[PDB]
């Protein structure tokens, strides 16, 4: 029962981390490789690089 | 005799509790100041009442 609890908790944490990683990947793709127009996506104010 | 099975449940519920307030803060605390509309409603015919 203890092992089952640990495995479930780890799975949920892994899902959360995957979501964060996907957001980070999109940020790297858009705010670094080019100039973005979405406001507040690449830092407060008008984005430059 | 079942060990510390209680502590993780308490911890997880507390984590959810904090996450809710974090969500509210993130989704609404987007402006550093407070503004007020002028008492005059002269907006060229546009009504916002
Ligand atoms: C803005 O719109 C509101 C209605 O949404 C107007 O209020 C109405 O005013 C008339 C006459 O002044 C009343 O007969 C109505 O009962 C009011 N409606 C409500 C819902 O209160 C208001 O006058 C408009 N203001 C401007 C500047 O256009």
């Amino acid at each position: 029962q203890s092992l089952q609890t640990y495995v479930t908790q780890q799975l949920i944490r892994a899902a959360e981390i995957r979501a964060s990683a996907n957001l980070a990947a999109t940020k790297m793709s858009e705010c670094v490789l080019g100039q973005s127009k979405r406001v507040d996506f690449c830092g407060k104010g008008y984005h430059l690089m | 005799q079942y060990g510390s099975f209680c502590t993780q449940l308490n911890r997880a519920l507390t984590g959810i509790a904090v996450e809710q307030d974090k969500n509210t803060q993130e989704v609404f605390a987007q402006v550093k100041q407070i503004y007020k509309t002028p008492p005059i409603k002269d907006f060229g015919g546009f009504n916002f009442s």
